[PDB]
């Protein structure tokens, strides 16, 4: 009996495996998100302090 | 960004013997992420034009060039993937409720069996045949010993 409802236990607490997929899925787009956001601001400010320097 | 509570050996007590390197490498990966989104910012900082106006010698340059960044559309990343794990994760939640439904079955089956073995007569009272029934691994195997005693003479 007790077994059993170890048993139950773990296959109520389940669920984390699929909200860690969750977690990495959202985390990894955001990371992407800013990465561009900062590709992309860096380099025309690249091109702008260029042409300053030059 | 919205996130999800997470307690971390919770999840390995669930994850089986098949996929334990993908588990904990999905776990590094969330690490990874953890820190990187930790470090840069939410957003860029806004440059100012005065000191790119009163620096630069070209005609307008910087306005047009700040114009095309003030008036860019960067590609916002789509998920794709959070829909897919939602529904695997409706079905898994489906499996599993029939399966502990069918094991609560089980429990009562056997706290029904252990009533039967708890009412049981006390043993001065009992007979041969009601001990067999309440122990059934005691009949003796009428076919493969038909004759007396009935079992084999090293345990007789």
């Amino acid at each position: 009996i007790d077994t059993e409802k170890s048993q139950q236990a773990l296959v109520q607490k389940r669920h984390y495996l699929f909200d860690v997929q969750r977690n990495n899925i959202a985390m990894a787009l955001e990371v992407t998100y800013r990465e561009r956001l900062y590709r992309v601001y860096k380099e025309v400010k690249n091109r702008l302090d260029y042409h300053i320097s030059v | 960004l919205a996130l999800k509570t997470i307690d971390w050996v919770a999840f390995a007590e669930i994850i089986p013997q098949n996929q334990k390197a993908i588990a904990s490498s999905l776990k590094s990966w969330n690490e990874t992420l953890t820190s990187r989104l930790a470090a840069l910012p939410e957003n860029p900082p806004a440059i100012d034009w005065a000191y790119y106006k009163a620096n630069v010698a070209k005609a307008g340059l910087v306005d047009d060039f700040e114009k095309k960044f003030n008036a860019l559309k960067v590609p916002v990343p789509e998920d794709k993937y959070t829909a897919q794990v939602d529904a695997e994760e409706k079905e898994d939640v489906k499996s599993c409720a029939e399966w502990v439904s069918l094991s609560k079955a089980r429990i009562v089956e056997y706290e029904k069996e252990m009533e039967k073995m708890k009412n049981l007569i006390p043993f001065d009272q009992m007979t041969i045949e009601d001990l067999n029934e309440a122990f059934p691994e005691t009949k003796l195997d009428k076919k493969k010993y038909p004759y007396w005693p009935h079992q084999p003479i090293e345990n007789l």
